[PDB]
């Protein structure tokens, strides 16, 4: 409740003018006082429709302000949307920047002038600098300046750190004041006209800058952002992934003493085990060259930092290197061209003096995997193998977006992305033919995309026709059930739903072990991603052929062998400027089906193969191997002690087997540590890259302005938990403005505190972090039961689309391939299952959004509606309050810190409760519904139509199974069976939890199997209504521990919930109807 | 400035000595 | 669990396809081995050292 | 390496304590175990593979037959059944009879699985080694709702300050041969003080090692199911039975288990240089029982 | 004293109630928090005095 | 009777008390049957029980 | 051969389930799909004569 | 468990199966033979028309032995239960009706 007051302070603030006015609306549950609201309502609309004083009335009325819900506030101002220089005058008295054009590498990658590089605007491109994002420069410096005029008189440590980011805003604005301010276009974009007399590189720099004076909080942050506002002006390529390299050293320098260990993707069980460091003398040569590279771009207070912490090596101190760790990441991107992002992979050096007796031995391993991967499929003759065409033609939605088409529905046109709907347009003219695979060479060369991540290369993505996934669909989805128990596919292990979090190294860690670690980015134009992986494949697939007996078979192993063929000679189109190159390019990269778990494999058997050269000079027992896509990492244990020698000396030996192979790397050995993209340990305690832009981002999504504060504030969600911590008003004051929505050139609309915060389809953020925020109130239900009746919408793209000729020759094609003769019956079930998965395309989505948007605005604008009985989430709080009981208590501290980073009120809960030990199944995979499911697809379906399925008769649930593809004998059986009935509870689990984000941000990181969570939570059993016990001690362990969280202390509970109202709600339960947004999710593992 | 940087370098040896390698170099 | 008065026997066809290529493999089995141990018998008889 | 005859070593003074100060220095033994037990913490190996733990909780929940999501609010049966325990208990019993540290429990009444996996822990190792009162509190609850409760027994009538612990006082009672035997070896399980390479040792009995203890132990359970509980109902029975034969379907497993760590605890005491005393402690370590049944 | 709520755990563990039943059990739990054991334990001995 | 032995106590605790305040009487205390009665919820008793 | 949904509807009438339990004859179901009863009479056969 | 007996105390590398020794641990007429004629099922090696056969009992081909396993599940099923639960029997017997 206290948003809205900065919210109010904002608008007095942005506008100060007396024709500047503010008009607030509210609403109430109850009829009378919802009558003197409406009373209220008019007079103020009819006083602001007069140009009259509105704050008069305001204390007759003193009730509706007090106890009445806020929903949003209008502004009619007269101005010319200008307003920053008319404040900034005055914070702009420090030095303005200079640039130093001899930094970056390339010459156009310097910040000079736009017209000095693109004279012509008809060849100018923003997209080298590019923001990609909905939001305004303008947006964030009045952010900036409101902010810094509220907390112009706080007087403490808060006051320290006011003065430190006010000097550096001042350094900010001299230099921008030196120029002015680029003026955005309705998308957010920045022209060549406004750029056209400034320099082209002065955006990102600037937004980037924001961010990062807006996250400092201690001393430390000061120096760092004075040492790199100032030379980020001008490095643009090679800063954040140099400030970040010496880390992967540092990790190897720091004594174990107490540990964590995995066991099964969450166990935890620590380890007081004590490991030594043994590090050799030339890699701190290595960090001296880096160093002085370091010193040499023009960094004075960095090296100090680095330097001053090696004198005693300790841990306590060595946070401030994580937090440093993550500031290089919170810089920006490199978005240079295509192409010369492509130039820094296409290097190659291909040599005719590797062996030959290494690459038969790397093929053979390869194609030995293939048949332990697909010896039980191929052999029991599995009909998803059979029908890999129609399988392959469900899953298409979990595909890739194709090269832009032109299409017609009818009478419009389309340029649609999307495969399946690529496949619907050639099914028209005849061209679907899924038997002739296309070639790939000068007569059809590939696209491109980029696939970027701030602090490190670019990595490359294919562009393929649309038969070649449905040829590498059923053989992959058969691998990666082989995956899916195999321990060393880091990326694809799982206990059906899980990736392994916190690595597997700290088991055998010690004074006798070792453990080799090294990135593997750079290995995808390499000399061994061609001829002999693709022809292992090709033998693994001829074994594969003489292991079966079925024809159907053997035509799919036969096509998927040619298509391997086909990707063995590969051309790839790339623009520059005007014309087209293409190149030859026959070996492997991202971008397809089979890539990520296939590179898993390559490295894995190119790993496997490099390991059998150390055995001959030392006697270890490999005790794990590791690779998960752009690194690997292998821990060995020794017959005696380790010693610097050996590990200096086993380096050379590794780099020079690597050599020998032609492969460059910069092979790192350690005792103790590893750095990676996603994570990395030192002296047995787990840190994390807090690596998320935020006004810049990676490629340009699809999302509104809305969506995006959400997806920014999830992302600072968990860089905060990674360290990286930014405050958090800056980021509400970013949300309030970009949820503000413009009507007129002087009407702008401004929602509320109780709007963003609330559980539906459009929350952003929360009022307490960590915490989302419940209804104990009649106006919450009100609301979300009205957002909920506004949420179901058309697309009238959509509706004419299935009114066409293709949606006609997809559903007979389908019915034919599969059944006929249930022509009126099931086909228009089928033709309702496929509009399911219509919905991912996305200007569908745009058109039901700002559809629901527009609905969403005209009952933002005028009053509100009672909406009809139906039952949410706040209706059953309400109900089960008035039955709970507190008591005063006292817990202990017992369990270990390893999580340094966290809050220290995170790190008390953690210090005091346990870390979560399984991970619910939030889809369900694991249901025996969806084991069927991953048998016939590998399609999600959203838990609102389960939740939703599950509650009718037993006739639609038929038709609605056999419309998934499934057939009717299974589906008869499954209703036989009725295991779905043994499925409800597991439904409501993953419901209730998707609603409630459990497995979704600090949520997702608990334990509720605890048992010291449990001896608070008093709730004695009843049994034979499982879903009220379940909810109930939920519902009461969120109670006790939002109370721990924002007051410290601990309580117990008791609730003597009466049996009339446990059946009283037995028949509320399975009508809910509510929901929760996809976009508001903050997975602390992406 | 780098007279007392190289001081580091030496510095840096005395602290994080193993055993095994003092043994064998002594034998050595 | 799913059977019942319906008993399914071996296509002649099959059975002498089966058959018939158990009988070419064995024959080509002894006459390559048949060849080989001529060569070998005969090398050995030469001294073909 | 071949060493000549040049060469030479020094030996350590390995000379026992002339002080005995496991006499009344009580903080200074008090630290002394403390360090012993957390130095000893760093040594203890890691449990490197298991059985998943939740493929195992379906098999114990079908076993049981339970109300569908009581998994999450664990009918207290249920409770804290994962590691980050069963390796706390692992860690801290080794570390602890290394240094010769008491420990005590921090369990509930109401959980009677915490009461059921104790036995295991209570009988392979000997009570004096641990700290009176938790012991006392664990044995009394078991004996008063397990035990005496299958054969018609009376509950008990308990004095605070009693020479005679419950499973003393209980031997006499009951009329089982069985049990007789299986108490026979409770009551008479104790360490056996024993110097050898110059340093004493608190050993164990060498039948504790080959392990064979558990079958008197499954003697006795098998048998108690077989009885009756006349004077209370069948799903209280149903409950308790089920709850020991969710550790007799892990039975092998648990015989196995007390043989590794016999073995392993035996190896280390070899390791040892000062003498160690069976004295008990001022501080103790926290143990809850839900970590046993996890361990189990 | 004992807890209540511990106190009404145990009994439920050992009660094995019923969801979906007209239970005599159900019963046992009326008025069992203290202030009333207070106002027994008062009333007797009051009473047994006076 | 999972509380046997403390309600045992719990009647020594009252006997032990009711003797101590009748120590400090002096009027002669007879048994006699009185007008007026106390209520006793028996909810009241479990509790203490 | 027989219908796979009737011999398991026969089935399911004969094991009276619940809704509400975990019931480890539930477990019983687990793979009593038609392709599999041909597929293990294949591959038995052609083992036991290979 | 139906006849009350230990779980059991099995070897990895025990040189017996655990059906050889439970031949002889069991009280029960029906099993008993029913383990024989397991310790002593085989195939048997006779050479017919040339070739190697691995011939059947002739007591397998026509199903029969059957009889004997399913004799012994009946007075199983007659048995109880003493060491386990209800809910335990239930799940058992009816699987095993089933078959």
């Amino acid at each position: 409740g206290k948003y809205n007051l900065i919210l109010s302070e904002y608008l007095s603030f942005i506008y100060n003018s007396q024709s500047a006015v503010q008009i607030p609306i509210y609403y109430s549950s109850n009829s009378e006082l919802e009558n003197r609201c409406i009373e209220f309502h008019s007079k103020c609309l009819e006083n602001s429709k007069n140009g009259l004083s509105l704050k008069k009335l305001f204390v007759e009325y003193s009730d509706v302000i007090e106890n009445a819900t806020l929903l949003s506030i209008l502004s009619y101002s007269y101005d010319k949307y200008n307003a920053v220089e008319r404040k900034l005058v005055k914070y702009a008295k420090g030095k303005p920047l200079e640039a130093d054009l001899t930094v970056n590498e390339l010459d156009y990658e310097n910040n000079k002038i736009t017209s000095e590089l693109f004279p012509t605007a008809e060849e100018y491109t923003d997209l080298l600098m590019d923001p990609a994002i909905l939001t305004s420069l303008s947006s964030n410096l009045n952010a900036v300046m409101f902010w810094l005029e509220k907390h112009e008189n706080d007087v403490a440590e808060k006051l320290k750190i006011y003065k430190r980011r006010l000097d550096l805003f001042t350094i900010v604005a001299s230099t921008v004041n030196k120029y002015g301010v680029p003026r955005h276009n309705a998308k957010y974009r920045y022209e060549y006209e406004v750029m056209k007399d400034k320099p082209y590189y002065l955006v990102t720099w600037a937004n980037s800058s924001i961010e990062m004076l807006m996250s400092v909080f201690s001393h430390e942050d000061y120096l760092i952002a004075r040492e790199l506002i100032v030379l980020s002006y001008s490095n643009r390529s090679t800063l954040a992934k140099l400030v970040s390299s010496p880390m992967s050293i540092l990790v190897a320098l720091v004594d174990i003493n107490g540990t964590f260990i995995t066991n099964e993707e969450l166990e935890l069980e620590f380890s007081n085990k004590y490991v030594r460091a043994i590090v050799p003398d030339q890699t701190f040569d290595e960090l001296k060259q880096m160093l002085d590279n370091m010193r040499k771009a023009g960094l004075t207070d960095i090296p100090k930092m680095i330097q001053d912490w090696l004198v005693d090596c300790s841990i306590e101190k060595f946070p401030l290197m994580a937090k440093i760790y993550s500031w290089s990441f919170h810089v920006g991107f490199r978005k240079q061209k295509m192409l010369d992002a492509a130039l820094d992979q296409l290097k190659t050096e291909y040599t005719e003096d590797v062996d030959d007796e290494m690459y038969r031995e790397y093929t053979m391993l390869i194609r030995d995997e293939v048949v332990k991967m697909l010896e039980e499929p191929v052999k029991h003759d599995d009909h998803l193998l059979q029908d890999s065409e129609l399988a392959g033609l469900l899953s298409m939605s979990s595909a890739s977006n194709g090269e832009s088409r032109q299409l017609k529905f009818g009478r419009k046109t389309i340029f649609s992305t999307k495969k399946n709907m690529h496949v619907m347009d050639d099914m028209a003219n005849g061209r679907y033919t899924p038997g002739i695979i296309p070639p790939v060479n000068v007569d059809k060369p590939i696209p491109l995309g980029r696939r970027d991540v701030p602090g490190r290369r670019t990595r490359i993505i294919f562009i393929l026709p649309y038969e070649y996934f449905i040829a590498q669909h059923a053989v992959v989805e058969k691998m990666l059930i082989y995956a899916k128990h195999t321990r060393e596919y880091a990326e694809f292990y799982s206990q059906s739903n899980q990736l392994l979090s916190y690595g597997d190294v700290t088991r055998f860690l010690s004074n006798n072990s070792m453990v080799l670690y090294t990135d593997v980015s750079q290995w995808d134009s390499s000399q061994h991603n061609t001829q002999p992986f693709r022809k292992g494949i090709i033998m693994g697939l001829d074994m594969l052929a003489n292991m079966t007996n079925d024809a159907r078979v053997i035509q799919t192993l036969n096509l998927y062998k040619q298509t391997q063929i086909n990707l063995m000679d590969s051309y790839v189109q790339i623009p520059d400027g005007n014309v087209i190159k293409k190149i030859q390019y026959g070996a492997v990269a991202s971008g397809e089906k089979q890539t990520k778990a296939a590179n898993s494999i390559a490295n894995l058997a190119l790993i496997k193969t490099v390991l059998s050269r150390i055995s001959n000079k030392y006697s270890f027992a490999t005790k794990i191997i590791r690779v998960d896509g752009d690194d690997n990492y292998a821990v060995l244990q020794f017959n005696t002690e380790v010693t610097k020698q050996m590990v200096q000396d086993v380096s050379n030996d590794v780099r020079e087997t690597y050599a020998r192979m032609n492969t460059k790397v910069k092979a790192l050995v350690s005792t103790v540590g590893i750095e990676i993209a996603k994570r990395y340990i030192a002296g047995g305690k787990i840190f994390f890259r807090a690596g998320i832009n935020l006004l810049n981002n990676e490629k340009k999504g699809q999302s509104t302005q809305w969506d995006q504060a959400a997806v920014l504030y999830s992302n600072y969600i968990v860089n905060r938990l990674r360290g990286f911590e930014t405050d958090r008003e800056f980021i509400l004051t970013k949300i309030m403005q970009m949820t503000s929505v413009a009507i007129t050139g002087s009407l702008r609309l401004f929602p509320s505190e109780r709007v963003l915060t609330t559980n539906s389809t459009f929350k952003v953020f929360d009022s307490e972090d960590f915490i989302i925020e419940y209804g104990t109130t009649d106006d919450e239900v009100y609301i979300q039961r009205a957002f909920m009746s506004l949420s179901s919408q058309k697309s009238g793209i959509a509706d004419e689309i299935a009114a066409s000729s293709t949606f006609k020759n997809y559903v007979s094609r389908l019915s034919e391939q599969l059944l006929f003769s249930k022509n009126n019956i099931v086909s228009r079930g089928i033709a309702l299952t496929e509009k399911a998965k219509l919905n991912s395309y996305a200007p569908i989505s745009l058109e039901k959004r700002r559809a629901q948007i527009s609905a969403l605005l005209t009952m933002l604008q005028k009053p509100v509606t009672f909406k009809s009985s139906k039952i949410t989430i706040n209706d059953i709080l309400r109900d089960i309050k008035p039955f709970f009981t507190v008591n005063e208590a006292h817990l202990p501290i017992q369990y270990q810190k390893f999580m340094p980073t966290l809050p220290d009120n995170v790190q008390y809960i953690i210090q005091c409760i346990g870390s979560r030990t399984y991970q619910i199944e939030d889809d369900g995979s694991k249901s025996a519904i969806s084991r069927l499911i991953s048998k016939y697809s590998v399609y999600k379906p959203s838990i609102e139509e389960l939740y939703k399925v599950i509650s009718l008769h037993e006739n639609e649930i038929q038709l609605y199974l056999i419309s998934l593809g499934i057939p009717k004998i299974d589906a008869d059986t499954y209703v036989g069976s009725k295991i779905y009935s043994q499925d409800k509870y597991r439904i409501l689990e993953s419901y209730v939890y998707n609603l409630l984000s459990i497995n979704y941000g600090c949520y997702q990181l608990f334990d509720f199997n605890s048992p010291d969570l449990e001896k608070l939570i008093r709730i004695p059993f009843k049994g034979k209504i499982p879903a009220v016990t379940f909810i109930l001690h939920l519902y009461a362990k969120l109670e006790v521990i939002n109370h721990a969280i924002k007051n410290g202390s601990w309580i117990s509970l008791f609730c003597n919930y009466p049996k009339s109202e446990m059946i009283k709600l037995w028949k509320k339960m399975w009508n809910i109807t509510s929901l929760r947004s996809p976009y508001t999710n903050a997975n602390f593992f992406q | 400035n780098k007279e007392e940087s190289k001081q580091l370098l030496e510095v840096l040896k005395t602290k994080e000595e193993h055993q095994k390698e003092v043994q064998y170099e002594i034998l050595q | 669990m799913l059977i019942g008065n319906a008993t399914v026997i071996p296509s002649p066809q099959t059975l002498f396809h089966y058959y018939n290529v158990n009988v070419n493999f064995h024959s080509n089995y002894n006459e390559r081995i048949n060849d080989a141990v001529a060569i070998i018998t005969a090398a050995n008889r030469l001294n073909l050292y | 390496r071949n060493l000549p005859s040049t060469a030479r070593y020094i030996r350590p003074n390995l000379l026992q304590d002339r002080l005995n100060l496991h006499d009344n220095f009580e903080s200074l033994w008090d630290t002394i175990t403390t360090s012993n037990y957390i130095l000893a913490r760093s040594v203890v190996p890691d449990l490197k593979e298991l059985v998943s733990t939740e493929a195992q909780i379906q098999k114990m929940s079908q076993d049981l037959q339970l109300e569908a999501l009581t998994i999450q609010s664990e009918t207290q049966f249920l409770t804290g059944i994962n590691s980050q325990a069963a390796n706390d208990c692992f860690k801290t019993l080794i570390a602890a009879m290394l240094s010769q540290r008491t420990m005590s429990l921090d369990f509930v009444t109401t959980n009677y699985m915490s009461l059921i996996s104790g036995m295991w822990l209570l009988t392979v190792v000997p009570n004096d080694m641990f700290i009176r009162e938790s012991l006392v509190a664990c044995q009394l609850a078991i004996i008063n709702t397990i035990i005496y409760p299958a054969f018609g027994m009376q509950r008990m009538h308990y004095r605070n300050g009693d020479p005679q612990t419950p499973f003393q006082i209980a031997e006499q009672q009951i009329q089982n041969f069985q049990v007789a035997n299986w108490l026979h070896f409770v009551n008479n399980n104790q360490f056996r003080q024993v110097v050898i390479d110059g340093v004493l040792n608190q050993v164990l009995n060498d039948n504790i090692r080959n392990g064979h203890v558990v079958n008197q132990l499954m003697e006795a359970l098998m048998q108690l199911s077989r009885q009756q509980f006349p004077t209370m109902p069948v799903d209280y029975k149903r409950s308790i039975q089920r709850g020991i034969l969710l550790l007799s379907n892990r039975l092998g497993q648990l015989v196995d288990l007390t043989r590794l760590l016999a073995y392993n605890y035996e190896t280390l005491m070899a390791c040892i240089t000062m003498n160690m005393q069976h004295v008990q402690t001022l501080t103790t370590e926290k143990l809850q029982l839900t970590s046993v049944t996890s361990l189990c």
